[PDB]
């Protein structure tokens, strides 16, 4: 029931929607452990309309597509077109004019390799 | 001769007096100005 | 970027270039005049790499075209595919040339029009501020493709050192010497230039193109129309990795650079398998990795007249293995643990050999988003013989008193011929003393 409470929460930040399945909720009832499976049956329905809230507006497929393996190193040329540029900067720590430029270039490298989705990828920053 | 004297002392007293503040977006000040004398 | 300049030269290097830029819009979605697909930016990541970069989303190839016979320039304009060439970037219309059938002839003319050559070729230079590097795509065969080729390979290497040379050259044919007669001279003077005015070469051979030819694609009487098909489909399949959006080696300085041992040893070895249109109805089942490069180290898609009991005493050192497509890419490395056991490749004695395998997806295209495709890269140390078959019939022809009085008449005062000998048996030796 605590992880009940944890779903329905998440949903009514997003809008004050949701309705217990049955009309009126009785536990005092002998069968008791037929109960608390019908509420187990609850909380994974709040995980498939969390798992809709996903799938519809989020796109959590999409954003661990976007990082992931792109992070590690997916489609290259994002990166040695970058890579292009950090053989002419990167030879000293950064100044106080460095990083100013460093987003101007992963900016660069985004459009010339021809990025499919743009609010996927103005989500990158960068380290000091 | 005095006049770029006076210029050569501007320049660089505009890189260093633009990079000390309190932890702000500096940073990004900072990345514009060595850009522009450099490149 | 990583923008290259195609070199298309003579009788036979324009016509397999014309149906290798004529692949390309196929691939990518795109029409010789227009943009009437939407598939060349969604399911094509990359397509300014070959392609001049767009001004109207019209790609224009980076590609210039001179030949001595205006034959091979007659077929194209009237094709649709002439309209995405442009006619002011390499001639306007009615180009001529010479007579013309000598490889002094071009040899010749290159100094003669060396202001022109060296005019509109370099505007398409200063396009991109990092330029790749030149392809010589030119021939070999007659004395059009070998007799100005050969100069473009000395006065590039100075006014452009820092950028990478490689050739898709194409061997001649050597069944009979009636029609030509002049093939062991012109082609070990290119032979020259292309070991050391040159860095690596990609051969070609014509007597195995009808060991192909004949072997599945049935065909009764050999015509040069088929002399397209295995050519224009390995040179894009070369450019995958370049082309289309991969990770390591996705340039062309990055195949070459883990392929080569040394200079004047640069001659790979090509094989590619799926030829056949009938296979499309038996890989609906799941026809995986596994089996497709058990046969590209058997000898059976090779493109190289070598002997077959010569690999005893013979090593691979760099072998390229390249996947494309539907790769499956979970039992990838379960096709390269195979490798091991059989051994088929001998590897050299005294350092580590290497068998690299890579992948890229390829177009959103129904024949090839099915079938899987291998692009074999090899380099084996048999390559000799086709050295030892070229100078035996080299030292042959010069003791029969053949063009020695016909070919010293023009631009040609002192005897070159021993100055071709002696470096071509320089690549034999240390070839064999390559592996200790």
């Amino acid at each position: 029931i605590l992880s009940t409470g944890k779903y329905l929460n998440v949903v009514r930040e997003c809008g004050h929607d949701v309705t217990c399945p049955d009309a009126k909720e009785i536990t005092y009832t002998l069968k008791e452990q037929a109960y608390v499976e019908r509420i187990e049956k609850a909380y994974n329905y709040a995980s498939k309309v969390l798992l809709d809230f996903l799938m519809e507006e989020e796109e959590l497929v999409a954003h661990l597509r976007s990082i992931k393996h792109y992070f590690l190193m997916d489609q290259g040329d994002f990166f040695v077109h970058f890579m292009d540029l950090t053989e002419e900067e990167l030879k000293k720590p950064v100044d106080d004019i460095i990083p100013t430029r460093l987003e101007a270039l992963l900016e660069l490298a985004l459009r010339m390799s021809t990025a499919n989705t743009d609010p996927f990828k103005d989500d990158l920053k960068i380290e000091l | 001769r005095i006049l770029t004297h006076f210029y050569q002392g501007i320049v660089q007293q505009f890189l260093v007096l633009l990079t000390t503040s309190t932890d702000e977006s500096l940073r990004f000040l900072s990345f514009r100005l060595d850009f522009n004398e450099h490149y | 970027p990583r923008e290259i300049i195609t070199l298309q030269l003579g009788q036979c290097g324009n016509q397999i270039g014309f149906e290798f830029w004529k692949q390309l819009c196929a691939e990518h979605g795109i029409s010789p005049e227009g943009i009437v697909e939407e598939f060349a930016t969604e399911g094509t990541d990359r397509k300014d790499v070959f392609f001049y970069q767009a001004d109207d989303e019209h790609y224009i190839p980076r590609a210039v075209l001179l030949d001595l016979e205006p034959r091979v320039i007659h077929s194209i304009l009237n094709s649709p595919y002439a309209n995405l060439y442009n006619p002011e970037n390499i001639y306007l219309s009615e180009h001529g040339g010479g007579a013309g059938n000598n490889w002094a002839s071009g040899f010749s003319q290159g100094e003669k029009i060396h202001e022109d050559i060296f005019d509109i070729i370099d505007r398409e230079a200063d396009g991109s501020d990092s330029l790749e590097g030149f392809v010589l795509c030119h021939s070999i065969a007659g004395g059009t493709g070998s007799g100005l080729g050969s100069y473009l390979l000395e006065r590039l290497n100075d006014r452009y050192p820092k950028k990478l040379v490689q050739t898709y050259s194409v061997f001649p044919n050597q069944d009979e010497m009636s029609h030509v007669v002049v093939q062991p001279y012109n082609s070990l003077l290119t032979l020259k230039r292309l070991t050391q005015n040159a860095d690596c070469v990609v051969v070609l051979d014509n007597t195995a193109l009808n060991r192909i030819a004949t072997d599945r694609l049935h065909i009764q009487n050999p015509s040069f129309s088929q002399i397209n098909q295995l050519v224009s489909t390995i040179m894009s399949a070369s450019t995958t990795t370049l082309r289309y959006p991969g990770y390591m080696n996705n340039d062309l300085i990055g195949l070459i650079a883990s392929l080569i041992p040394t200079p004047r040893l640069h001659f790979l070895m090509t094989g590619y398998t799926p030829l056949t249109t009938d296979q499309s109805v038996a890989s609906v089942r799941k026809t995986t990795v596994l089996d497709v490069m058990r046969r590209l180290l058997q000898p059976k898609n090779v493109m190289v007249s070598t002997g077959r009991d010569r690999q005893t005493n013979h090593c691979y050192i760099a072998i390229l293995n390249i996947i494309q497509g539907e790769v499956d890419p979970t039992q990838v490395h379960k096709s390269l643990q195979r490798i091991r056991e059989r051994k088929l490749a001998n590897f050299i004695p005294w350092g580590p050999a290497s068998i690299q395998v890579a992948l890229s997806r390829k177009s959103p295209y129904l024949p090839s988003a099915h079938r899987v495709s291998g692009l074999m890269m090899a380099n084996h140390t048999n390559i000799s013989s086709l050295f030892e078959r070229t100078c035996r019939q080299y030292d042959k022809l010069r003791k029969r008193e053949a063009f020695l009085e016909q070919f010293r008449k023009e631009d040609i005062f002192k005897d070159n011929f021993d100055e071709l000998d002696n470096s071509r048996e320089i690549v034999q030796q240390l070839i064999d003393e390559y592996h200790a």
